[PDB]
């Protein structure tokens, strides 16, 4: 919507100081990855006041990903499929933290077995 | 479910069956003194030395002791948590 | 006192070992990122693993955890050796701490530690580098109702451990008093319902 | 070519937003296991019922022996002559002595000294451990006997040299005497081919095949790693779910964990397995996990190793554990072979290579620490249908009573070997039949995953870097 992903950003970005991720962005507006990878290269714009670390990862031929830390030299710029920004880091040492999710209606895959109680 | 008390039970269980383990690697390295093989019938022939002037032997008979110990019953209680 | 001295001795154990790591009050090598330190971190927090330093910070912090109930402010100054001036100074809050008279989950009281020492990371980041060879820190309290030094007027015939350590802890601090360009910029602290600790920071 | 902003202008400007509705997911594509619930799992014992190896090496002995020499008479045949004369049947190794072709069967007997690096790690966790390298200093060597029962005969020539041996191993040594009690080497037998499931021709999905976690309490880069491939997994990454979804299943090969079990607590290890099991079930609802034990894993120190337990995992995993849903959560032995779709795949974590590669053997002269080597070892696993050539090192007391499981009784149709220093695939042929060999590396260090085609049985290799 590029107002509530603006605010929820600056609020996981300066509020309470933590790094925000694609798929966090995922999981709070309930939208498929290509429009939160969208969102988050919108915000990348607009931000004439810069006080964050950009965390972009690139997608390989033959199916490897690469996160990038040179930000000048990246090898093989002809065999790249995608590139997209992952994460907004505060901070100099990205480590991120992991909880539990509840992935009820926000799965863009799901395996053919349903879990029976 | 306890994750507490039964994660306790294998970290003992595990060290003790290393410290064997271990033993019993070094007893056949020895043996191999005597017996020039690596693969069978060398282990075999180097759990029946008796020898009682090193203390590799009592350490070994003291773990082979421990693991046919009461740790019967406390696998048997571990198996009543699991399920 | 149930559960409040195990999560501040956790937050302790970050913010000094934080502090020392970030303004190179010890060679960067020795420490190690880690999540268990004998206590389960909120964070993978860089803990020194000189035996010596860590004997001092646990010993410091249990004196503080002792002397909770009178202390209302607690400081790690960094003090150049070439002459003796506090450089920079971090104080952490304890206006009254929400003292349980009488306790929430864990989860939570990890989240807020997370938000504090991830603000207080963010400002010693932007720091400018500290050289090696003889830079050090100081440990100072403010209190409001308590007098040290002077439980030794008795002979103090020790009979446990618990004796002995209570000698030693109140003869281990001195008086100092409250002594330009001095900037202050107030971190985030933790709002959580047990404990209410406010953050603050000192340049110059 | 250009500056990262540029890249990122140009990739994110233009992104599909198609296909996406979120609605209806794709569904995954449908991986079964035959083996789930059929019977007999060969590798599950039972710890309550606990030296034995006597009877588990006469066992394999006699078993070997009779493979072999059915091998030898369907080849060595009677009428079967050489260039020069006929060749004869030789039943004790006392026999072969004369200037006439014969061949006769017994075991390979080598020296296979340990490395120095376990001779010292076992001597400074000992207390007294001797100076172990004078037992083999003492001896001060580089040749091959044949050991059948009646004495043993050194094995010269060529075809010996070029080809790995291991003591204990029954071939069907066919040579000539020469000069004295040497016996040449022109032929060599091997236990005869055992029967192989037909190949289910037919849509079909692919596996991931991850070994090597190691989540420990002082790396957070093998977290960051392990999160890029629940995220990847899941498709949030590649964005192509028209082959994401053909992933139907995680492998996971063991070493989920590493620590030191000699100096360790519970408080890290379950920090660890929390992870693990936040991990697990963020994953779950996508995908269906199968769950190996590993050598550093909380498991037994033998080779089969159980399934872990239903404990230590986290309270939000207890709904897959009722019993009910094991075809999206499935923890299995060490040692086993799922029939996926028809596809017999037998699964290792590589205890047994390992253990097959801390031995120096001054033999097989005609590469040093190399994959084709290993991969070379593992070829021949599967000649000598031995999964643990050393049993004493990868074996523990009591693994059966008169029947070893890991004696081959079935050749799979994919062999997996797991934790291992470097990647590689190699398909052999033996005796008409076709088994692919896969070598799994290690995710903690250059995390590597392998998708494996139930179709086609092609590997392909995703690397993350971080
Ligand atoms: S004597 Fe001591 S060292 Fe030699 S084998 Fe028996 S135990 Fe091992």
């Amino acid at each position: 919507m590029d107002q509530k992903a603006s605010y929820f950003i600056n609020e996981k970005l300066f509020t309470e100081v933590k790094p925000v991720l694609f798929t966090d962005l995922i999981h709070h507006l309930k939208i498929g990855p290509s429009m939160a990878k969208k969102l988050m290269f919108d915000y990348y714009k607009q931000t004439t006041n810069a006080k964050y670390n950009c965390v972009v990862i690139c997608c390989y031929k033959d199916q490897t990903i690469k996160i990038i830390h040179d930000l000048s030299n990246i090898p093989q710029q002809d065999s790249i499929i995608d590139c997209f920004i992952y994460a907004f880091n505060p901070m100099d040492s990205f480590i991120p933290y992991y909880d539990i999710i509840d992935q009820k209606d926000c799965l863009t895959i799901k395996n053919s077995y349903e879990l029976k109680v | 479910k306890r994750s507490t008390t039964t994660l306790s039970f294998l970290i003992k269980k595990l060290k003790r069956q290393k410290e064997y383990q271990t033993l019993k690697t070094v007893c056949r390295t020895c043996s191999y003194r005597y017996t020039s093989d690596a693969g069978i019938e060398n282990d075999h022939i180097a759990s029946k030395c008796n020898s009682y002037d090193c203390p590799v032997f009592y350490s070994r008979v003291k773990a082979e002791r421990y693991l046919r110990d009461n740790q019967s019953v406390q696998r048997e209680e571990a198996l009543i948590s699991l399920n | 006192n149930r559960w409040v001295e195990k999560w501040l001795r956790v937050y302790l154990k970050c913010y000094i070992n934080l502090i020392l790591f970030y303004r190179n009050v010890y060679p960067p090598q020795s420490f190690d990122y880690t999540t268990y330190q004998s206590f389960n971190l909120p964070q993978f927090v860089p803990i020194n693993r000189h035996p010596a330093l860590i004997d001092y910070i646990e010993e410091l912090i249990l004196d503080v955890l002792s002397k909770l109930t009178h202390v209302y402010r607690f400081s790690i100054c960094i003090i150049n050796k070439k002459n003796d001036l506090c450089i920079e100074k971090y104080v952490l809050d304890f206006s009254e701490l929400q003292h349980v008279d009488k306790i929430i989950t864990e989860t939570e009281v990890f989240d807020e530690f997370r938000s504090s020492l991830n603000s207080l990371i963010m400002h010693l980041e932007k720091l400018p580098k500290v050289n090696d060879d003889t830079i050090t820190f100081e440990a100072v309290i403010n209190a409001i109702e308590l007098e040290l030094g002077h439980k030794l007027d008795r002979n103090r015939r020790v009979d446990s451990l618990e004796e002995k350590a209570e000698i030693e802890r109140d003869s281990n601090w001195v008086k100092c008093q409250e002594d330009p360009k001095i900037k202050l910029t107030s971190l985030v602290g933790s709002d959580v319902g047990p404990l209410i600790i406010h953050q603050f920071s000192e340049k110059l | 070519d250009l500056h990262m902003d540029a890249l990122l202008t140009k990739f994110n400007e233009d992104r599909s937003l198609q296909d996406e509705n979120l609605s209806q997911p794709r569904t995954r594509v449908r991986i079964v296991d035959d083996n789930l619930y059929n019977k007999s799992n060969p590798f599950q014992l039972c710890y309550k019922k606990r030296s034995q190896y006597y009877h588990i090496y006469q066992y394999r002995l006699k078993t070997f022996r009779e493979r072999v020499l059915k091998e030898c008479d369907k080849r060595w045949d009677a009428g079967f002559t050489l260039n020069g004369q006929l060749v004869l049947k030789k039943d004790k190794v006392l026999d072969i002595q004369g200037n006439q072709p014969c061949w006769c069967v017994g075991s390979i007997y080598c020296e296979m000294k340990y490395k120095p690096n376990v001779l010292d790690e076992v001597i400074n966790d000992t207390y007294g451990a001797p100076d172990l390298t004078k037992s083999y200093t003492d001896k001060e060597s580089d040749e091959i006997m044949l050991e059948d029962e009646s004495g043993r005969v050194l094995l010269v020539g060529d075809f010996i040299r070029s080809t790995p041996f291991i003591t204990g191993v029954v071939v069907g040594i066919l040579g000539m005497e020469a000069e004295a009690g040497t016996f040449q080497v022109l032929d060599i037998c091997y236990p005869t081919p055992l029967p192989q499931n037909p190949f289910p021709a037919p849509t079909r999905g692919k596996i991931a095949l991850v070994s090597g976690l190691n989540l420990n309490n002082t790396s957070p880069d093998r977290l960051l790693r392990l999160e890029i491939l629940r995220e990847f997994l899941m498709g949030r990454i590649n964005n192509k779910i028209d082959d994401i979804s053909l992933i139907g299943r995680l492998l996971i090969c063991g070493n989920s964990v590493d620590f030191d079990i000699k100096s360790v607590n519970k408080d890290e290890l379950m920090i660890s397995l929390t992870e693990f099991s936040k991990f697990l079930h963020n994953i779950l609802p996508s995908i269906s996990v199968d769950i190996m034990p590993g050598t550093n894993d909380p498991s037994d120190k033998s080779l089969p190793q159980q399934p872990f337990h239903k404990s230590l995992f986290d309270k939000s995993l207890e709904s897959y554990f009722n019993g009910s849903n094991k075809e999206i959560l499935n923890l299995v032995t060490n040692p086993y072979e799922f029939s996926y779709n028809g596809v017999d795949v037998l699964a290792v974590s590589g205890k047994n290579i390992n253990d097959i590669c801390k031995y120096v053997i001054p033999s097989n002269d005609n590469f040093k620490d190399d994959i084709e080597h290993r991969l070379d070892l593992m070829e021949c696993t599967m000649k000598w249908q031995n999964i643990a050539p050393t049993a004493p090192d990868t074996l523990w007391c009591y693994p059966y009573t008169d029947k070893d499981p890991f004696v081959l009784d079935k050749w799979p149709h994919v062999y997996i070997v797991a934790n291992q220093p470097y990647f590689g695939t190699r398909v052999v042929e033996i005796g008409g039949k076709n088994i692919k060999i896969i070598s799994v590396p290690e995710f903690s260090s250059t995390g590597m995953i392998i998708l494996l085609d139930l179709e086609t049985l092609e590997a392909e290799t995703v690397k993350i870097d971080i």
